[PDB]
């Protein structure tokens, strides 16, 4: 169990940070103009 | 799916027991009224199936239940449109 | 490109309004009215049909459609129907 | 997403800028429908009475 | 044997399951409702030949102040209205029953000045208002909202400008319609989901 | 040509004869259907509906409600002797039963 | 032209199940009250206070004389003149055949809802 | 609360109101893993789900009405497995 979670976070949490990361520099920039 | 007859509570049972005078309730018949329930709703849904699949249909229709009803004599009115 | 489904909702109205004119009815309680409608009609119309077919007949008429709500409706509820129609069709058969 | 939605949302914000453009110029929509009415109706009158039978 | 006689479908159901002496006249009446006498002609029966006419009921006079000169001169006098201005107003409000989108087109713009719909209704108001002030105290209901003409001037122009539009603000319109929705989606789906990312990376 | 009357009308039904003898035409009931058939058929339809419509209003009233609902239909066709016989096999929806409580299933 | 009510058939009374016993009371209550009813054709503030007033002493309650030594009379309700009939189903009387049939188009079993 | 008399007030409220006593969610699992087993990926209309569950509360409400005239039989209150079984085998469901 725990080496499938950890492959599945390792999918998880790397698209999860880059949406996230993407949205935040997308959002600020927009906004900014 | 799996143990869905459980779906059919002891509570969901002595509630309708009690809209039919029933006042006081065993412990097995609860067991009796799943199985007898199981037994009619087999019987009711593979009647109505019988009418999608020689229809082409994949969705269950109300119509289909109706007429799987009124085959079963328990005619049912609400669901005639 | 329209999906238009007939009910019998329209004449169980005139007929409620007329036996209970302050008296409304919900749509579901219509729901019901039109399925009784829809059984009786396939009752009396079956068993007309079968009463033809027994005296090798092939046309169902209201003679045979009386036969069949006197065997039908139980014992009032047929003498009311069975009056009520044979009435029906002695206002209809003299032009007015 | 993509970082090219860089361009995409820009040309949304142009969106917005017509907006603002046109509600300057014209509006969108005729705001604020009949505020203010004090007349009183008439009790139903002649000439309505002759609407009426007319109809 | 069968006895029959009757219809044939009657039958069977049945059996196998066993002086004006009233003269109309052409007739005067007179209708009450009219102040001229006018005798007009009638198809009445004989025995209703002199009753009042049935229709002097639909007469309900539309209700319309009457301003006398003395009263005219304190309190109705207007430094942009004239007397011949002001009388005219009220004698188009009777003969069409207060209504101002009918009382507007027959004004009479030879001796008079151009007027507006909302001026002459505001004018006519402001009468009935003072009218009711000389009377006030006997319980003449003060709060009377009379018609808005500023705000309603406006009104009425700024349908003006949508009721042309060829196309662009009828059609072109369309895009920031969708915008409406877009500009309150996106915005919140933007600063804000940027904030809640920011606080989900923070405890990430 | 004529003013077109209709066949409820000349009767003087208000259930569909022309719907009625409809369904009747193109529904193999029968071969060559004639001329009252519809109309008696009908006529009893709505002889019926009225019938219950009558019972249902009534226990509606007595329920201090203005709309029939389906319960107002159950403890009718239930409540009247014949029309439950005729609606015997019958399960109307939404409608409940009656409170029938057995006698020795009560306080002693 | 035609006759022009068989399209509303109202009564129909093949299935007419008469109202009776305590029914007639209901109808009788309820014309009791009516007559001591008010302007629309506070009461529940007097049945209110009516319920504070309730004892066994001289009161409002125990001040009612009661029944009459001389017997009820008859009276026709239609015309209100003495009436020597009954109407069979609602019980009220009446003192003509005419009067009869007012009452069975109007009154009887009509109002009893 | 004497053992009856809780169980009485719910027989006179029950027999009174008319809304459905089964659950819903729980019921319609059950009509979907019973359709399972004459078709893969069956689709229901909602209004047929609820029309299986008026045929079945009906049915059972029914059969519980023929079941208690079979404990009175007995002498009884509690209504019996043998009860059940009594009255469905005189209805001809498992003669």
């Amino acid at each position: 169990f725990a080496e499938l979670e950890v492959k599945t976070r390792e999918k998880l949490e790397a698209a999860k940070k880059k949406t996230s990361f993407e949205i935040a520099e997308l959002k600020e920039r927009l906004k900014a103009s | 799916l799996r143990d869905n007859i459980q779906g059919i509570t002891k509570p969901a049972i002595r509630r309708l027991a009690r809209r039919g005078g029933v006042k006081r309730i065993s412990g097995l018949i609860y067991e009796e009224t799943r199985g007898v329930l199981k037994v009619f709703l087999e019987n009711v849904i593979r009647d109505a199936v019988t009418y999608t699949e020689h229809a082409k249909r994949k969705t269950v229709t109300a119509m289909d239940v109706v007429y799987a009803l009124k085959r079963q004599g328990r005619t049912l009115y609400g669901f005639g449109g | 490109k329209r999906s238009r489904k007939e009910s019998y909702s329209v004449y169980v109205y005139k007929v409620l309004k007329q036996v209970h004119p302050d008296t409304g009815i919900s749509s579901k309680a219509m729901g019901i009215m039109n399925s009784f409608v829809n059984d009786i009609f396939e009752r009396i119309a079956g068993e007309a049909s079968r009463l033809a077919h027994y005296n090798k007949r092939s046309t169902i008429t209201s003679r045979e459609i009386q036969t069949a709500v006197r065997l039908l409706l139980p014992g009032e509820l047929a003498k009311h129907a069975v009056s009520e129609g044979t009435k029906a069709v002695t206002k209809y058969t003299s032009s007015k | 997403k993509s970082h090219a939605e860089i361009a995409e949302q820009a040309k949304h914000e142009a969106e917005i800028e017509t907006r603002i453009a046109e509600l300057r110029k014209e509006g969108f929509w005729s705001l604020k429908r009949l505020p203010k009415v004090p007349e009183p109706p008439r009790p139903k009158g002649h000439w309505d009475y002759l609407c009426e039978e007319m109809q | 044997k069968r006895p029959e006689g009757m219809h044939r479908e009657v039958y069977a159901l049945l059996y196998s399951d066993k002086k004006k002496v009233r003269p109309w006249k052409w007739m005067p009446f007179t209708n009450p409702a009219r102040k001229d006498g006018a005798m007009f002609f009638h198809w009445r029966r004989a025995a209703e030949e002199g009753k009042d006419y049935p229709f002097a009921r639909f007469n309900k006079t539309v209700q319309v102040p009457v301003y006398s000169e003395q009263e005219y001169q304190l309190y109705l006098h207007d430094d942009a209205w004239t007397k011949a201005e002001t009388d005219h107003l009220f004698d188009l409000s009777r003969r069409f029953d207060l209504r101002f989108v009918v009382i507007h087109d027959r004004y009479d713009h030879q001796q008079f000045k151009k007027r507006s719909v909302e001026d002459l209704k505001e004018r006519y108001y402001h009468i009935c208002a003072k009218l009711a002030n000389v009377r006030a105290v006997p319980g003449t209901d003060l709060k009377i909202p009379v018609f808005d003409a500023g705000h309603e001037r406006r009104r009425k122009e700024q349908l003006e400008r949508l009721y042309n539009r060829t196309p662009e603000q009828v059609a072109e319109e369309e895009y920031l319609l969708q915008e409406l929705r877009k500009i309150e989606a996106r915005k919140k789906e933007r600063e804000k989901r940027s904030q809640d990312l920011q606080k989900l990376i923070t405890a990430a | 040509r004529a003013k077109a009357k209709s066949r409820s009308s000349r009767a003087g039904l208000q259930f569909p004869v022309g719907r009625v003898h409809r369904l009747l035409r193109k529904g193999n009931y029968a071969e060559r259907v004639g001329a009252g058939a519809p109309v008696y058929l009908a006529a009893v339809l709505e002889y019926l509906t009225a019938e219950i419509l009558e019972l249902a209003g009534n226990a509606a009233r007595d329920n201090k409600k203005t709309r029939i609902i389906p319960r107002h239909l159950q403890l009718a066709i239930r409540n009247d002797e014949e029309l439950n016989k005729l609606l015997g096999r019958v399960t109307i929806a939404q409608g409940g039963v009656l409170p029938n409580i057995q006698a020795v299933l009560l306080p002693k | 032209m035609v006759e022009k009510k068989t399209s509303v058939r109202s009564q129909d009374p093949g299935q007419r199940r008469v109202l009776d016993r305590a029914a007639r009371q209901r109808r009788i209550n309820r014309q009791l009250e009516a007559l001591e009813n008010d302007n629309f054709q506070n009461f529940q503030a007097l049945l209110e206070e009516q319920n504070l007033s309730v004892a066994e002493g001289p009161n409002y309650l125990t001040a009612c004389a009661g029944p009459p030594s001389r017997p009820q009379r008859p009276f026709c309700a239609v015309c209100g003149f003495p009436s020597p009939y009954t109407c069979v189903s609602c019980g009220a009387r009446y003192c003509t055949v005419r009067c009869l049939g007012t009452h069975q188009e109007t009154r009887c079993l009509k109002w009893t809802v | 609360y004497r053992p009856g008399t809780v169980a009485l007030r719910e027989i006179r409220r029950y027999q009174k109101s008319t809304e459905l006593l089964i659950r819903k969610l729980p019921f319609q699992r059950l009509v979907r893993e019973i359709a399972q087993d004459f078709k893969t990926d069956l689709r229901f209309q909602s209004s047929a789900v609820m029309a299986l569950q008026e045929a079945c509360e009906a049915y059972l409400v029914g059969l519980f009405e023929d079941t208690n005239l079979c404990a009175i039989h007995a002498k009884r209150v509690t209504i019996m497995p043998k009860d059940i079984q009594l009255a469905r085998r005189i209805r001809g469901e498992r003669a």
